[PDB]
């Protein structure tokens, strides 16, 4: 049948994978020794898209994990769920990238390559037939950029008739930690530019100012804000996964979304965030609902888009709804603001619905943006760039490993082509 | 002296846990039949079930999905032997008792016991299989549900000359 | 004998043929077993069911119609639900992938190697029917999926049997929501593709429906179920002549001859005037000049065209129930005296009615009322071409934007055909103003 | 009267055999003691069996077949099994060496000191046999050692005994699935030793009897089990006209008569059209428009040869059960006026038609279907000559490079009889365009 | 209570096994027949194969596959006497107590006592030896086997009144 494998990296995807896939088997009802417990004949017959199935009622994830410090996995399988992902999806290098990324680009990726295409063949073989790969890493991840870079390149030919969807995290706008992420960001994206389709974009500044906004509570966990973009990736995930009319594949929201090919760059949106009081203070409505979704502040990927405008919107809800609210929803908003929206397409709306409930709410949704937005984020990373570059800083690590400025110098001018690209449509 | 329905609420809302978990059941026995060769009968004994699950049962569910179903048949024999005791009863309650403690049983004849409106089971059950093997298997435990049911439907009509029948 | 066969493409179609299917198998008394109580009606399949199910000497119906879908969702949903006893296996055809929404992709890629089997099916009903005639489809222009493998298939039935009647059914494109833009393209390439091989297209509108919902039902919420009961209500009434008999029958035959002056323009509009909750007509009362009233009123429709700016050219009643010839000709006599109404002058007969007794029937757990009068009112009218000018006023500025293109280029198509599509689109709006021109 | 002496070459063919008799015992009721219960059939001898079984006053029936293996293990598993002692002794030759599936290993090393023992067997059974119409051979062409074995024997019953007829069945070679690639090169031999002796030479498959499977029979885990079941079907309906009675009787005689044009070309194809699984079978019907509808449709035939390809030349259909000659005929004039099927001009007709009342039976532990008409489909047509050229370019550059030569040539053989051998099949191939060409 | 009944369970495995070493304690039975000399006999008394053991046995096997069969014996011979108590029983259980108490019988009739399908042991017997001998010897294991399993069917559908007959 049909299938999804998935591919882990970097330092943050150490983290995130291990929360997506436990809040996966925590929505599937299976203990965490690895024993579904009969209560869900719908995702009983359904796993099959996520989960291979070994002898024990044991939905083997079909997930491979990379890294190279093996502190990190040891921390994760020593996590509540380490049982459930395997020692076959356990690879990774002896050594340290140092989080650069021509090292993790070329030379220790020139070692660790053929093991994980090895992992990644063997479980294509183990299926039939995918949908693609969806993988999690960040942009502003030293080691996750340069070798998502490497597997990217390695199979974007491989099964050049499948998704390439993406999660990546782009470092926060007022810190970056590490001073050449610019650097290491820059080549990324100018590797993932004509290779990827989707790329979903991420911020934690928008993470820490939720958690100040409704979840107020003051102290939460880094590991509970991968709670929440879990749930929200977990929620674009579920169309595929669940019955109700909505047309879920991810080519069908694709083809829906992208109105010509360099938009690979996008900003979710989510449902009902609740704070301690306002389970029992919330007439949970949907036209509330709506309301806080198409919020000014329930955008949590980049910005605010009250600079620019509208490109492309999908909203998918997940409960029992009917089809009536969704649309009077959908022409109220365009007569609210018609004029936030771009001229050269009407009804950027595109509406799915699944008529199961999650498992602790009733009645909730996921949004996906595609606006014009990312044009300050990356004209900032064109500043910085420039900047940086104008006195070389940091470059003998670059130049001892065997690269050059040229590279720099025509990835710059496919970012101001990209650039000169928004401006052109969206003005 | 109600609590019986109070424990029937639970069982039926295990058996809606069932309504889900249907073809699931038969999923697995399928696979359970092909292993145990006897595919030319009507399965009414549940001794056919045990042959099915005590091998081959090597994957979390094929135990437990398997076992609540003796577990379930046990706990209507709990429940049946409160209603033996009680009170005599009017003969309407008596053939009750006395039916649904024949129908208690390990191989009886429950193989093609199929009922009426609306008891969607063989409604939803797929093909030849179940419709010429697959009858008194899925519609029995509503049967005595209900019959018992009917068993309570007459208690509160029960007067002062049956009030004190068998408990005196 | 009296039979025709019903096709349905995409799961957008697969709920709706479900649910007419399990209308008609109450009507009939079916039960879902798939065998009738101790009353005698089997046989060598002859019986009010001959037309719709096939019963044979194993006692189970076999309902004429094939459930075709790309994705393996609702079609297992069905294939798990309670009449698939009734349903024929194999006859609800489930593919693995998708068309998404791309014409070509649904026409071209996987199609080839589905249809050769669902053709299979075709002659392997074709061979025990005996009258065949014509067939009865459930789609959409903007087939998700539905739409290009259609388009295929029609164009292959068109080209292997051009004898029969082809009958296309479709939902439009709503003229102001849009769900998604893929539909703008889609549609009008299967329309520039079927108009020379399609015979009778028939259409509907969501919005519209729903507005009646809450107009006339008073529904605040109604659903899907809603939906598909009145889109299965309307399509009983039109079956409902082969079905029994009335006063004088008619037939498919004649709905086409008397429906169409002209060739291309086959796209009338069905309506239903006793649409009605049953309280309401628990407490008012039917009879020949509401009902005309109310299929004659300019809102009841469920197309977004104002008959006050069309102009009229067929209209045929369809009356089932209890009606005697007298009060409806004195109606129809007050209505052609009427001057609203302003048909061409080109027609001195525009009317055509169909009559029988039978009162039409309900279904348990409805909230439909008790008509024992109801008519459809099916009627061709100038004023459709506004919503081809809206589509056109859509889709000029997508084509020179070029939009969404590289998707369809990448597959691997071209521009001329979505060139010729809108000179075929304006060669259809050149056809309907001069014939407007009295 | 009539009956046959069955032979069983190959340990490809032994089980098929050993199945074949096991569903034989089942219609006739036989105990795998010998013996039927108390009804009155021991005696004289002569009833249903008095063709295949032999219950003299002993009372143990003894069919007329011979079981040849050149390995003990499968012949003693079966010495071990259930019915041996049904079985006579040393009618089930046991062998102590293999052929290797080199045919001329089989062919010279190791069949002298066997076929006077089988000899001996055929003289001592043709004594009893009075009517011993022909023998019905079951083998393997790709025979690891049933292809030299069977080659010899054959000889040499051809060589005693031209009066009477040879019945051959074997697998075909895979078209696409190899196994062995000695085994083309034996087959090429057996085929052209064979083609001047061969009476009535019948080819079977497996990629397709599993195709069927998955198909209809609707199995994703068959076995063995399943194929000998159906290849027993197969020869049980073939020799139900010696077993039992219906409108008409037509013996193997006529089969041959009618069925070869002209001689040398003798590899005619069988079918089977009702087979089905049991669910199937139970909710739907069965009757001749449509079950001949099937056995002309192209792919329900287990030879991977195109009739579209081809032209047909012969057909006969075979009816196990109740029917009627009025549909019967009806029919077969709906198969002349059809244009898709094309026989070639030298035969206006094409039908051999054969009658028995007898529905077919089930087995117990069985798969198939509760079917009561059942049609054999005995069909020859011009594109089997693919089989034939998809070998021949297989053969020509393994032949050019001479691989596997030393075992062969050390052995004893040269290059004359693969010399041979190719001009053989290309005077096949030519012969078969030439009557192909009208 | 079904102790007894898990025991068999066990015995009947190793009548799996028998089934697998069938044939060649008939070989060896054969190596005692020829030098015993009691060759115009079908076998039915174990004294025969008391008279078999002593002698001619000096390689293990000839021991081995021999005695472990009076041993099966007389597990159910003491397996008997549990029986013999428990309670008066329905008249089937009576029926059924009586037959298992006749059969024990160490010098017997059991010869030819052929039984129905599928009891593969005559099938899988050779030639004419067993159409003359070797008949109920074979098979009387299933004999007691089946008729005492369907004996212990109806406890399951025992009622109150025949919980207690004789075990007081
Ligand atoms: N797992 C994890 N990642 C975090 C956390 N906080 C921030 N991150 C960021 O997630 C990014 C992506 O991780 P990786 O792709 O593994 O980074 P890398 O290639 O190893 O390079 P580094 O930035 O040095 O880690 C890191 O660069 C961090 O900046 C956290 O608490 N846990
Ligand atoms: N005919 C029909 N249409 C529906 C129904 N529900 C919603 N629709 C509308 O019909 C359209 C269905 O088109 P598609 O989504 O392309 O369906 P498809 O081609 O069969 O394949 P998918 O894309 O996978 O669904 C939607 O855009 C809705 O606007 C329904 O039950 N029946
Ligand atoms: N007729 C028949 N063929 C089979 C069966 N099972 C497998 N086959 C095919 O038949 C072929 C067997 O032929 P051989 O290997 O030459 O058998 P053989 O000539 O009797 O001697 P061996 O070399 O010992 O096997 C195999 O290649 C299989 O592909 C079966 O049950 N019956």
């Amino acid at each position: 049948m049909r299938e999804i494998v998935h591919l882990q990296a970097g330092q943050c995807g150490n983290q995130i994978g291990a929360k997506f896939w436990e809040v996966i088997s925590d929505e599937h009802g299976i203990d965490p020794t690895g024993t579904y417990h009969g209560d869900s004949d719908l995702q009983l017959e359904r796993i099959n898209v996520y989960y291979n199935e070994a002898t024990g009622g044991k939905y083997v994830p079909r997930a491979v994990l990379v890294d190279l410090e093996p502190g990190t996995m040891d921390s994760v399988r020593s996590g509540p769920f380490g049982q459930i992902f395997r020692p076959d999806n356990f690879v990774f290098g002896q050594s340290g990238a140092g989080n650069n990324w021509a090292k993790g680009h070329y030379t220790e990726g020139a070692e660790l390559v053929d093991s994980v295409l090895d992992v990644v063949r063997k479980e294509a073989e183990s299926c039939d037939c995918l949908q693609g790969f969806q993988l999690t890493h960040s942009l502003g991840g030293g080691t996750g950029s340069g070798m998502g870079t490497l597997l990217i390149s390695k199979i974007r030919e491989e099964y050049p008739d499948r998704i390439m969807n993406t999660f990546s995290v782009v470092p926060s706008p007022k810190v970056s930690d590490t001073v050449v992420e610019p650097y290491n960001a820059t080549l990324s994206v100018h590797q993932l530019v004509e290779n990827t389709d989707e790329t979903y974009c991420i911020d934690n500044e928008a993470l820490y100012d939720i958690c100040f906004r409704t979840l107020k509570l003051t102290t939460p966990t880094y590991g509970d804000l991968n709670h929440l973009v879990s749930a929200t990736m977990s929620g674009v995930t579920t169309c595929l996964r669940f019955p109700g009319q909505l047309n879920a594949d991810l080519r069908k929201l694709a083809v829906n979304m992208v109105p010509f090919p360099r938009l690979h760059f996008f900003m979710p949106g989510f449902a009902p965030l609740t704070s301690r009081g306002s389970q029992q203070y919330r007439a949970l409505t949907v036209p509330e609902l709506t309301q806080q979704m198409f919020d000014a502040k329930n955008m949590m990927a980049a910005c605010d888009p009250r600079h620019g405008r509208y490109l492309t919107v999908a909203a998918v809800f997940r409960g029992r709804m009917s089809m009536k609210e969704v649309d009077e929803q959908m022409l109220n908003v365009q007569n609210k603001n018609s004029s936030y929206f771009v001229e050269w397409i009407p009804n950027n709306v595109k509406t799915a619905v699944c008529d199961i409930p999650p498992r602790g709410l009733k009645m909730s949704a996921t949004f996906i943006g595609n606006s014009t937005a990312i044009q300050e984020l990356f004209k900032r990373i064109s500043e910085q760039f420039t900047a940086m570059f104008r006195r070389k800083a940091f470059l003998h690590w670059y130049t001892g490993e065997g690269m050059d400025e040229m590279e720099f110098t025509e990835a710059e001018s496919n970012m101001n082509d990209l650039v000169s690209e928004y401006q052109q449509y969206q003005d | 002296m109600n609590e019986v329905k109070e424990s029937l609420r639970s069982i039926e809302q295990k058996y809606k846990l069932f309504q889900q978990q249907q073809f699931t059941f038969i999923a697995a026995l399928e696979h359970c039949r092909e292993n145990a060769h006897d595919k030319i009968r009507p399965i009414s004994s549940i001794e056919q079930v045990q042959s099915y699950m005590e091998h081959y049962c090597n994957n979390s569910t094929h135990r437990r999905i398997l076992i609540m179903f003796m577990d379930i048949c046990s706990e209507l024999s709990k429940l049946c032997q409160h209603f033996e005791a009680l009170h005599s009863g009017t003969p309407v309650t008596n053939s009750l008792l006395e039916k649904c403690k024949t129908l208690v049983s390990q191989s009886n004849d429950l193989s093609s016991l199929r009922a009426k409106y609306p008891h969607e089971v063989v409604n939803h059950l797929s093909c030849d299989e179940a419709r010429n093997h697959y009858g008194g298997v899925v519609s029995l435990i509503p049967i005595v549900l209900d019959f018992m049911k009917e068993w309570i439907a007459h208690s509160e009509k029960l007067p002062r000359k049956v009030l004190q029948h068998g408990t005196t | 004998m009296r039979e025709c066969i019903s096709i349905h493409v995409g799961q957008a179609g697969v709920q709706i043929g479900n649910a007419c299917w399990e209308l008609y198998c109450l009507e009939h008394g079916i039960q879902p077993d798939g065998q009738m109580p101790s009353d005698k009606t089997i046989g060598g399949g002859d019986d009010s069911f001959n037309t719709f199910f096939s019963e044979t000497g194993a006692g189970k119906h076999v309902p004429r119609a094939v459930f075709v879908d790309l994705e393996p969702t609702v079609v297992d949903e069905v294939r798990t639900g309670t009449y698939r006893q009734l349903f024929h296996p194999e006859q609800l055809i489930t593919g693995k992938e998708d068309a998404a929404n791309n014409y070509a992709r649904g026409h071209y890629t996987i199609g080839k190697e589905i249809v050769d089997l669902v053709l299979d099916r075709i002659r392997k009903l074709a061979d025990l029917c005996t009258g065949l005639q014509g067939f009865l489809i459930f789609h959409s222009f903007g087939g998700g999926t539905g739409s290009g493998f259609a388009s295929l298939l029609m164009e292959r039935l068109s080209v292997d049997y051009g004898k029969k009647s082809k009958l296309e059914f479709a939902i439009y494109p709503a003229p102001q929501v849009s769900t998604a833009v893929v539909e703008p393209y889609n549609s009008i390439l299967t329309t520039h593709t079927t108009l020379e091989h399609s015979d009778c297209a028939f259409m509907v509108d969501n919005e519209a429906i729903y507005d009646i919902c809450r107009r006339n039902l008073d529904i605040e919420r109604p659903t899907y179920t809603n939906l598909n009961r009145l889109i299965g209500q309307i399509v009983s009434s039109i079956t409902a002549s082969l079905r029994f008999d009335g006063a004088l029958n008619v037939d498919l035959t004649e709905f086409q001859t008397n429906l169409v002056p002209y060739p291309r323009i086959h796209f009338p509009l069905a309506t239903y005037a006793p649409v009605i909750s049953a309280e309401k007509a628990y407490h008012e009362q039917l009879s020949v000049a509401e009902i005309t009233n109310a299929c004659f009123e300019p809102a009841n429709q469920m197309v977004k065209c104002d008959p006050r700016h069309g102009k009229y050219m067929a209209c045929c009643m369809l009356y089932r129930g209890d009606v005697v010839p007298k009060d409806v000709n004195a109606a129809i006599a007050t209505i052609k005296t009427k001057r609203t109404i302003q048909f061409v002058d080109w027609c001195p007969t525009g009317f055509k009615v169909g009559i029988n007794y039978q009162p039409p029937t309900v279904v348990p757990g409805g909230d439909l009322a008790k008509v024992q009068r109801a008519v459809c009112m099916l009627s061709n009218t100038t004023a459709i071409a506004e919503a081809w000018a809206r589509l056109d006023h859509k889709f000029d500025l997508m084509y020179a934007k070029r939009a969404f293109v590289h998707w369809y280029v990448g597959e691997g198509m071209e521009e001329g055909e979505f060139s010729e599509a809108r000179e075929d689109l304006a060669a259809l709006e050149k056809d309907y103003e001069e014939v407007g021109v009295d």
